[PDB]
């Protein structure tokens, strides 16, 4: 009974889904600055 | 590292952006809110 | 700006002529008789034998002759990668540039190398190891692909060299893909006689070595 | 077009034509009357597939045929491997929805299509994405909605490693194999690649196409490029002379005939066939002929054929043995060859210990056996066993031998062929007091003699014959040996002969006397 043995492993970048398109809320501040200026 | 370094780059900034973008997008929302209820 | 004589390589002088003949007759010889007699040049050469002769000297030498752009090196396996299906993204980054100029200058294209600096630890027989991972067949195949595809590239130009011949896929060591291969082996009396000459010019150009030698 | 032959292919010929019958038969055929979808093909490296594939996306008038280049699909990110599958087909399904059943044609190319089907992909890919790509794959040929404007051919260089779950009905239905050209084929492809050569009379007339077409066996296409190509280096390369500067005449280039022996050099010098050879060393067992130093010889050689003669016409006698006894140094081993090639039978081979050192008792018998096992398969046949006493080795302290071997042949002596066959057995061996205690004697049919020089006047003959002595040195020798017994085996009078070669002229004569006083005997 030939046994004991190893292995290798390998990954994968799985959160592809894009967040850059949410972070622009800048524009939104600055409209509510100029309302309070 | 040559493209052993440009990818690990890739994926930190990647990381980077997300967590840095969401943090600045929380501060957004809170200063937005602080000067709603200031103008009352 | 070139002669075998600048070159270090001393012993290996049928090795030389049999390699300019089989390589460079085609691109030396006026283009007019070439096309009258349709012929495509090669693209790969091999080289094998014991534990240190020529051949690293004998492929940088190469290289350095030739007017051509720098060619690109490969020490060892530094294209393997460990996500998934990036050792293709690699292996196709180097036959980027010839495409490219392909497409570009039609025809006259200048001359590409890729030397594979231990090509026997990438290309191993398909299927062989029982390991965890695929990633090696998929190389293999890819490479086998790109260097010769449905698409045409003619202006390139590869270099192998091994400790093993026998571990390569036959599929990569038929006529077109890696065609002449040589033998480099020990040397015998004036090829002694060589090197020993070729190692002492510089102490006896400024009469370093005692006269009793 | 169908010509078969201006694209540049030969050997394929009939399956060239096959594949027009079966694929594109139901196209040709008219609509007012009334498909295939999946093509594989596979061969050895380098036959012409990739030639198949361009000149079947050529032939047809339809769009352009799109490639994959081996495994572009696969990427790091999750879904993109599918989504870049999915993008292939959008054409297809527009093109259906648009025209019905008038749909054009579209041409797919897998090239290397053993990266992505496998069977299955490792428990280390993090996930199931070779198998969901291949499932992906599958559904989207063989899914619900069925198309009649899409055709996929795959080629690979190794059959064995592509998923069965492929190859079944409605996914991969015509299979072709691409197998080594004949010897036409190499006549054609050399036409075709000499006809550029042949336009402008560069090739000199001394080169006979079919005696390099006899030649070159077991070469693909591409191995023939490959000597063509070293030819007109060779032939380019004469011109040339670069080993201070690339120096060329550029007035002695005009005639640049490329030769036969060019094509000699570079077919001896710098190509392999990459095919294995057979070997026939059956020559070697008569290295110096047979002369007829006496009477025995004729009278061996008749009753050998006597023997050969009532094995073909005989009725309830299948089987056949005979044994050749003499002296050591008798050359027996020549003499039995000699009566088996004689027999011109179908098939003939040699049993010999030669072949079996450091051989167990096992591996001898089941080497025998398998020899005796292919020779019962002829209609007739011969087979021959020499130096019997090395074969199940004996040594005369104790004495010592193999029990299993002499059993095994024992057992195999007497075993009758298949019905209506005939098989022959000749046995030789040089010492016959020791057969005949084993019982081994007996099973044999009948016994032969060879006997060894026994008077002078042969030996002076058997000289002659050679040639070798003259004048005085033969006159003296009979003088001395006409009164005189010899006992002498003709490997060891030539072996004499050559020994005494070696001193000056004036002692030959006395060294060959004296040898052969010092090995003289008697019975
Ligand atoms: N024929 C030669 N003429 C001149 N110098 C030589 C010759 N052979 C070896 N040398 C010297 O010895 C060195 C041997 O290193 P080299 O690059 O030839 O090794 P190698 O053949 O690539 O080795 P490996 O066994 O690792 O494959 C050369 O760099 C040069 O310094
Ligand atoms: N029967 C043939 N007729 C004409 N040329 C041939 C033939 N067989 C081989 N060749 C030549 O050999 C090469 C054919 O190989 P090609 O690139 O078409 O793919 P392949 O043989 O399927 O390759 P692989 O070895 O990778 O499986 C071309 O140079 C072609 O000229
Ligand atoms: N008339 C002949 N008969 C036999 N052998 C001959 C004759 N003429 C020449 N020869 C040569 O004599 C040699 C005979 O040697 P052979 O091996 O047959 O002898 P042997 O008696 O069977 O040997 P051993 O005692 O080793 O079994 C061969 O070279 C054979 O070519």
């Amino acid at each position: 009974a030939s046994g004991i043995i190893m292995d290798s492993s390998i990954s994968k970048q799985a959160l592809s889904e894009i967040e850059t398109r949410h972070s622009e809320i800048i524009k939104l501040e600055n409209s509510i600055r100029e309302l309070h200026d | 590292m040559a493209e052993d370094a440009d990818m690990r780059n890739e994926l930190e900034e990647m990381q980077r952006r997300a967590d840095q973008l969401a943090d600045e997008s929380l501060e957004s929302t809170r200063r937005m809110l602080q000067l709603v209820e200031e103008s009352k | 700006d070139w002669n075998f004589e600048k070159m270090g390589i001393g012993g290996l002088d049928k090795e030389f002529s049999d390699i300019f003949r089989r390589a460079f007759a085609s691109r030396v010889f006026p283009p007019e008789i070439v096309e009258q007699m349709g012929c495509k040049h090669v693209k790969g050469i091999l080289l094998y034998g014991p534990p240190g002769c020529g051949k690293t000297l004998l492929a940088r030498q190469i290289g350095k002759m030739l007017n051509a752009r720098e060619p690109k090196v490969v020490n060892g396996p530094e294209i393997l990668n460990k996500y998934v299906g990036e050792s293709e993204a690699n292996i196709r980054k180097l036959f980027a540039d010839a495409e490219e100029e392909q497409r570009r200058l039609g025809a006259n294209s200048g001359l590409h190398i890729i030397i594979f600096d231990e090509i026997d630890a990438i290309c191993k027989q398909r299927g062989s190891m029982a390991g965890s991972t695929g990633v090696h067949d998929t190389v293999v195949n890819q490479l086998l692909s790109k260097i010769d595809g449905v698409e045409q590239l003619n202006n390139i130009l590869v270099i192998g060299m091994t400790n093993r011949p026998d571990l390569i896929d036959e599929a990569l060591l038929r006529p077109g893909r890696l065609e002449v291969k040589m033998e480099i082996g020990l040397p015998d009396e004036k090829g002694r006689l060589q090197i020993l000459h070729i190692h002492t010019a510089r102490m006896r150009g400024h009469q370093l070595l005692s006269a009793d030698v | 077009d169908w010509n078969f032959e201006k694209m540049g292919i030969g050997g394929l010929d009939k399956e060239f034509s096959d594949i027009f019958r079966r694929a594109f038969a139901s196209r040709v055929f008219p609509p007012e009357i009334v498909h295939v979808k999946g093509i594989l093909l596979y061969g050895p490296p380098g036959c012409g597939k990739t030639l198949l594939a361009r000149q079947i996306g050529k032939m047809l008038n339809a769009r352009e045929p799109k490639v994959v280049n081996g495994p572009e699909i696969l990427n790091k990110y999750v879904g993109e491997s599918e989504a870049n599958i999915r993008k292939l087909f959008a054409d297809a399904e527009e093109e259906q929805r648009r025209l019905g059943a008038n749909s054009g044609l579209h041409i797919i190319i897998f090239d290397e299509i053993d990266a992505i089907c496998k069977q299955r992909g490792s428990m280390a890919g993090s996930t199931g994405v070779h198998d969901t790509v291949v499932n992906q794959l599958l559904s989207k040929i063989d899914g619900v909605e069925q198309l009649n404007n899409i055709l996929v051919i795959g080629m690979t260089n190794r059959p064995d490693l592509i998923d069965e779950a492929l190859l079944r009905p409605g996914r991969l239905e015509v299979k072709m194999e691409i197998g080594l050209p004949d010897e036409k084929g190499r006549l054609q492809i050399l036409h075709i690649h000499t006809a550029r050569m042949r336009g402008h009379q560069l090739l000199s007339a001394d080169v006979d196409i079919k005696e390099l077409a006899v030649e070159t066996k077991n070469f693909s296409g591409a191995e023939l490029e490959g000597l063509v190509r070293a030819a007109q280096s060779t032939a380019m390369n004469r011109h040339i002379k670069a080993s201070t500067k690339v120096e060329v005449d550029m007035e002695k280039a005009e005639s640049l005939q490329v030769t036969r022996g060019d094509f000699l050099a570079s077919l001896e010098n710098d190509i392999k066939p990459a095919f294995g050879t057979n070997q026939e060393d059956y020559a070697s067992y008569i290295m110096n002929g047979i002369i007829k130093w006496g009477d025995p010889v004729t009278r061996v050689l008749d009753d050998g054929e006597l023997l050969v003669q009532q094995t073909k016409n005989s009725d309830r006698t299948p089987l056949v043995s005979v044994l050749l006894e003499g002296p050591p140094h008798s050359g027996k081993t020549a003499l039995a060859a000699k009566i088996a090639e004689e027999s011109n039978f179908p098939f003939i081979k040699i049993c010999s210990p030669d072949k079996m050192i450091g051989f167990s008792e096992t591996a001898k018998c089941q080497a025998m056996k398998k020899i005796f096992d292919d020779a019962y398969k002829s209609q007739l046949s011969c087979v021959v066993v020499d130096d019997i006493e090395r074969l199940l080795d004996y040594v005369p302290i104790g004495p010592r031998f193999s029990n299993l071997v002499l059993q095994a042949l024992l057992v195999l002596l007497k075993k009758a062929p298949p019905q209506g066959r005939k098989l022959l057995i000749i046995g030789t061996t040089s010492r016959k007091d020791v057969l005949q205690e084993m019982e081994m004697l007996n099973a044999f049919s009948t016994t032969i003699h060879v006997p060894n020089i026994a008077t002078g006047e042969q030996l002076l003959e058997a000289l002659e014959l050679l040639g070798n002595f003259k004048d005085k040195e033969r006159t003296t020798i009979a003088q001395q040996v006409k009164g005189k017994k010899v006992w002498i085996g003709i490997k060891k009078l030539l072996m004499l002969i050559e020994m005494s070669l070696q001193m000056d002229p004036e002692y030959r004569v006395r060294k060959f006397l004296a040898l052969l006083r010092e090995e003289g005997a008697s019975p």
